[PDB]
């Protein structure tokens, strides 16, 4: 029985493990495509600022 | 998880009650209904009611029992009138609720 | 509003046939633990 | 301004929305687990008074 | 529409519960109506 | 009122009208000598389950184009042999066809 | 102007974070239902063989 | 024996999925601090367009 119930768990322990990674990965692929923003952002307001 | 609290009991040599009272949602349950549990052999449902009022029975027991909702204390109330003694069972009431199902603690009664 | 009450109609019917069918098993139960018991 | 006060009321009724839509799956979520857990420990016990 | 929702989702449970209770009970039928004639 | 025509290892049957306004919608089994029961359920939602004893076996599927529900029988082992009859529930009402049987093997 | 549109932000990000979550919670529903199937099979099989 | 090994992974596997949850409530945190800085961006590029 409780080896069945732990293999369980540890299947759902895995499955959660690579669900999270590509979260992790995803939002660090989303922090990039904010940084670019930002960059833009800072060469816009240069601009303004010389305009 | 909604939990649920039952009452009755007794013994006398035709009547009487029995109502669960849930822990939360009150009002937050569409199908309701009591199983009896009769020892050793297993567990089957005995009167229902829906979200709203209407009240199928088992035919074991039409007319013997009203089942009728209490938003009051959220307890349903199973009515045990004019018992057959033999029909004690130890009693579990049952909630559907967000298509999940919620089991009672189970209440055994005998009279006569 | 239609929908809601067709639904609760079923609700209602399934409810009533769930009944039925549990109370001709309780009776099959009842039959056939003693026909073996 | 218009404009955006709109997309802003949409989307955060959106998100209630799907808010609601994640807790009811979450307990969904539970309740098979629970269930899957039921069924473990029974049929081993089945399985073994069979044996 | 939470009220169709809610609703809805109790359709299915009560779907699944008559249906577990028509199988074991049709093999109620099945085997002991057997054993007895 | 509705009208439950059916038809047909595939079989099926059409309603009078409003797929899909038409709620619980269900299959029934006779085999001979023995009394009603039920086989395979779709909603209106396209939830489906199935009993015991055919589960695995058959498949349900709805088309809400033409007034129409679908089984299709699978693997069939002759046990299964019995005449069939297509059911629907509408606004707490029965509804029945007049079926059709399946056969040996 | 800006507090909105920091709002519209705010809430169009997490309500992508609650869509996948949902999307990953309808799924595991899914697993759970056919991993249930099997149980059932694999527990008709061993209660066949009890009987 | 393999319940202790399989328990004795899934102590492994739970300190992984603790550690990699510190990472992405981490993550999450200083993207949200990026975007605060590109509404501030974004708004000084408005005022800038205005003047």
């Amino acid at each position: 029985l409780k080896v069945s119930s732990l293999d369980a768990s540890l299947r759902d322990a895995t499955a959660r493990i690579e669900h999270l990674v590509q979260d992790v990965e995803g939002l660090r692929v989303q922090a990039q495509d904010i940084d670019a923003r930002r960059g833009d952002a800072e060469a816009a307001l240069a601009r303004a600022n010389q305009d | 998880e909604v939990q649920l609290q039952e009452s009755g009991g007794g013994l006398v040599y035709d009547s009487l009650r029995l109502s669960c009272a849930s822990s939360r949602s009150i009002d937050g349950i569409n199908i309701m209904r009591w199983y009896r549990q009769a020892p050793g052999k297993q567990r089957g449902m005995v009167a229902v009611v829906t979200g709203w009022g209407s009240t199928n029975y088992v035919d074991s027991v039409k007319g013997r029992f009203i089942i009728s909702r209490d938003s009051a204390k959220d307890t349903v109330y199973l009515q045990m009138n004019n018992l057959k003694p033999e029909d004690t069972a130890v009693y579990s009431c049952n909630a559907i609720y967000r298509g999940s199902e919620y089991w009672g603690q189970g209440t055994q009664v005998t009279v006569s | 509003e239609a929908k809601i009450a067709e639904l609760q109609a079923t609700i209602e019917r399934l409810t009533s046939e769930a009944a039925l069918a549990e109370g001709a098993l309780e009776a099959a139960r009842r039959d056939r633990s003693r026909l073996q018991m | 301004l218009a404009d955006s006060s709109a997309q802003q009321k949409a989307v955060e009724r959106r998100a209630g929305d799907l808010n609601v839509a994640l807790e009811r799956a979450l307990d969904r979520i539970r309740a098979l687990e629970e269930e899957a857990d039921g069924l473990r420990q029974r049929h081993a016990g089945v399985d073994t008074a069979r044996a």
